[PDB]
């Protein structure tokens, strides 16, 4: 049952991609309403919201090194 | 598949249903429309 | 040739017209009885309509009526007694000479024949009378009239064309889930098992009877407008 | 199995589309709720609405490679 | 196998729905919330509106190539 | 073998309508709150949640057809 | 393989109501809660409920056909 | 095979019940909101909270259904 | 295979606690915010709660038994 | 298989931890909501949180049950 | 089959985090929210967030162990 | 069956990465939502979300190690 | 078949059991309306 | 600075030189009979020293004014004084002798994992040992990474917590060894379960969250080498901050939930 | 086991670490939360002044 | 391993001057805000004891 790699690499980039995408849509969506609400308090939003999007994508990164490693 | 026939006849059949519900209600809705 | 659904559409055309001949027969003011009961039924459905839509609401009344009249008593008629138990023979009762046990009563509503009826008749309506006063815009694509607009034009019409058929697909399903669900469940327990699906049944039944005729004119709403 | 590649290839495109098809709604979505409760704060809430937007289909797009990688 | 094509398009088709599915409706609700809370926000939000639900259709486009793709 | 032709129509009917239905209930209820919040704008919310009902109900049918291809 | 109509037909009714469940949900609670905020309202909400619900439980019974058309 | 039908009363009946629970969840949720902000229509919004849940639970029930014509 | 029966019994445990799970949690903390901004009302809102769950639970119920049986 | 018992207690815990665990994330977030906006309720409220959690808890627990006995 | 119990362990592992790492989050997040409602309950919030936290962490703890017990 | 293991460590990381993706998401959100309402308190809740976020990511990183204890 | 008949005899049961309640509200409402009629 | 992104230093033997990924759990150092002394182990000797020596360089002759060494000790002393006072205001001073040094402890072991050579140095792609006929045991393995020093952290919580929980509220614990009546019965024993779990959960934490780290880092130098894994760098230095001190803050933070 | 756990290993990581608490408890701990409670109390001294 | 050595040496040392370059002075500032404030407080107390 060759080629089962592939649809290992596919696994691992979807089910790693569908959760972090969401995630910082959210983190996005939270950060955009508060600094709508008022945009004094903005630097100190938009950095917890990059930290939060660097989490986020950083699991997602987890996944596709993960995946690449079945690849290469 | 569907037999067609059983199907124009249930057809018929409502459309004859439609008939007979607008002729009787027809002196219904106008005595509900005189009495309010 | 002819099939156990239809006799039962027959049983209950034969009840509306009994109905309506008993609240015909006499007319008079202040209802009091079956045509008290009647009337209100009517009048509720009036404001219903009227709700969506005030310039058709006296004109589609009786299609809407006929449909809804026909279908509730179509899928309370299949929870009476006796509904999937006689036998016509074309353990059970039938078991010799057996013939599958066909059921005499079996629910209008449980077939893709006559369901499918009502959803080409609403198709047809829609398409008449949303082209009686609008012209070519009423089925417009709107070629690229707004950025391409033509794309959304595209894929609402098939949306149109699936509306009677996901109607007709849901009123069936419906009726012939809970009717499955039913038989299941005597086959369980034979009593004081289905108390809490007997009366899920006929309410499922009626708001679905109702719900049809209520998509059927927000259908002809939207269609105009 | 003849025929791997190509569930790999649906997977690979389908699973990693959920994620950034659910977070770039949610951006968008607060992004236009923050425009209506402040419509003075426009190009505030739409350059991070377009980088979450842009961060989301990073993955969409990295998905979307390796598929076709599997593919091709 | 012999029929895991038709699982592939089925699958492309599937999973290239559930992300767009939800987005495009977290978009118009989001999108018409803010019209009802400010109709004169309406039409700059409408054509934000129409730039998210481009944006997730194509990720599921993307998905529907593929199943023209498996499927023919 | 012998059946991956209808586990192919399943999938396809079952996840191409479960984006989609999500996708039309926060549609409705948005359009629905903005009724409730204003109804005056009812025609210019009625549209746009048409609009949204109509994309996700367009996704959902193309997997429908998908699974009929399939089939037939 | 045998028996793979019957997991087909069981995938098939079960996938198509996980999430027009959650649409029905979404629309009765909006619906519900709109009429809370202006109870004169409700005939011109429920209106929009109901053919809400439709149009998202026509999706589920995209799957119960389908399963009865696996089935039998 | 041998023991696929039992998969297939399992799937069905577990798939069937993932969406329903999370409807009846908003639904019942919604409602109580609804009634402790305002409980003047409480029998006005319980009315629009039963004809809600039945909605959701049917689909629920349709599963069931399968199952019990599975394992039978 | 000579598992399935464990492997279904096992599935439908599992996939009938996700819909029921979240739904319960969904009423709780409904009837609890309810709870918080009327403790007057809060009889009328137990028993609905208690319903909701019911029903929620009712379902969950529905899974254990089909798993008793295929574990039986 | 041979090892199918293994993978029917995976499913078992996992699936029957996806659902309870967003239960108990929103019932403790309501909770925690409600004593936020009205402290003199808590001694009432939470106690309506725990006869609530535990029945959540109540679907884990049973497939952890089944984790025992395919375990075992 | 030739290593069948890997993806035992991968499934008990993956399936049991996807629920509570939702739950997680929306307990914290209430609890964020509620303490910046209210800044002076906080050291009597906590002490539910923290049992809330415990309970999740619980339920994917026994996804841990039950993974590890077959990798054992 | 011969790379089932590749299927596994594909699973162990994709799955569980999911849900603590959403919840850290939510926990961004929740928390710059709150320091945007409540500026004075952001000093001191933020170490409460950063406490919940790796609280989350604890359950992803437990889907990376048996990912690594699958491949190696 | 006894089967059946059980099922039958349930169902009447049932159906009984809750028209009763359904009857006495729309009997009520019945009333009402005729008597606000005239 | 303009646009001169060009990447062509990433372009410098993307996977040839380093080796594919060479990663493992714990190994043994030895170098002694009876102990069998490993490579986190030197680390965990390494890293106490060097807190040791900077302690006794921060209090060298302590003067009023800070300065330097003693400035920061101060400034990290008193924000984590504040950061438990935070939670609990009763038992700073009792737990904070082994809560900080937990927090000292890992921070500066997690920071050791990214130094140069935590792979690459070695004892007995082909490195230089597989050279030979004796395979490469890596040195200077973070101790974080060793799961017999997450779990000795983590029973010296448990240990810790348990003793404070006893000496305070009475020994009768009723919340969850056993109740009487109400649902509460039914809570005590999924508390007691949680109770058990937390230990585990930990050392499981601490543990992953640096060892999937490290392997991270060792993995994304065999592909791209250079200027690369310098995202990750980063995100793994805060990453082994924040490990360092959710581990303090959830030890306190049981001990004040076990006390109330 | 395989993932490497042994008594002797973990026992010996536990001596190391509570030689460390106790050292910089004699060492770090003592001396600075003295100092800094000598500058509350001398700035409690200057306010009663 | 004289492959890896290079890679981390180089890497970590980038890592060093983004950081000194970016995370020192803000850190600095704040040890020297700390400071100044600690010496005016003392310098405070000693003036009210004077």
């Amino acid at each position: 049952m060759e080629g089962l790699n592939l649809v290992a690499t596919a696994l691992a980039v979807g089910l790693g991609a569908i959760g972090p995408g969401v995630g910082i849509g959210i983190i996005v969506s939270g950060a955009v309403q508060a600094i709508g609400r008022n945009p004094e308090i903005e630097n100190r939003v938009v950095t917890y919201m990059f930290i939060g999007i660097a989490f986020t994508e950083a699991l997602a990164i987890f996944g596709l090194v993960i995946a690449f490693l079945i690849g290469f | 598949g569907i037999n067609p026939t059983l199907f124009i006849a249930q057809l018929i059949n409502f459309l004859l249903l439609i008939f007979i519900l607008r002729a009787l209600l027809y002196r219904p809705v106008m005595n509900l429309l005189n009495e309010r | 040739p002819i099939t156990n659904s239809f006799v039962v559409a027959i049983i209950i055309d034969i009840f509306v017209i009994a109905l309506a001949v008993a609240a015909t027969r006499n007319l008079q003011m202040v209802p009091r009885g079956l045509q008290n009961v009647m009337e209100f039924i009517l009048e509720s459905l009036y404001n219903l309509f009227r709700n969506i839509n005030a310039k058709y609401v006296a004109t589609a009344f009786p299609l809407v009526a006929t449909i809804f009249l026909f279908v509730l008593f179509g899928n309370w008629f299949g929870l009476l007694p006796g509904v999937g138990s006689i036998g016509v023979c074309h353990h059970d009762t039938c078991a010799a000479q057996g013939k599958k046990l066909v059921p005499l009563f079996r629910a209008p509503a449980a077939d893709l024949n006559f369901t499918f009826a009502i959803a080409v008749i609403s198709f047809v309506f829609i398409e008449y009378w949303g082209f009686r006063a609008l012209g070519p815009g009423y089925l417009k694509k709107f070629f690229n009239t707004n950025g391409i607009m033509s794309f959304v034009g595209i894929i609402e019409f098939i949306s149109e064309l699936v509306k009677p058929f996901a109607l007709a697909f849901r009123l069936f399903g419906n009726i012939f889930a809970g009717e499955v669900l039913l038989v299941v469940m005597a086959f369980l327990v034979p009593l004081l098992l289905p108390l809490p699906f007997y009366g899920f049944e006929v309410f499922v039944g009626f708001i679905q009877a109702l719900i049809f005729a209520l998509l059927t004119y927000a259908f002809l709403n939207i269609a105009v407008t």
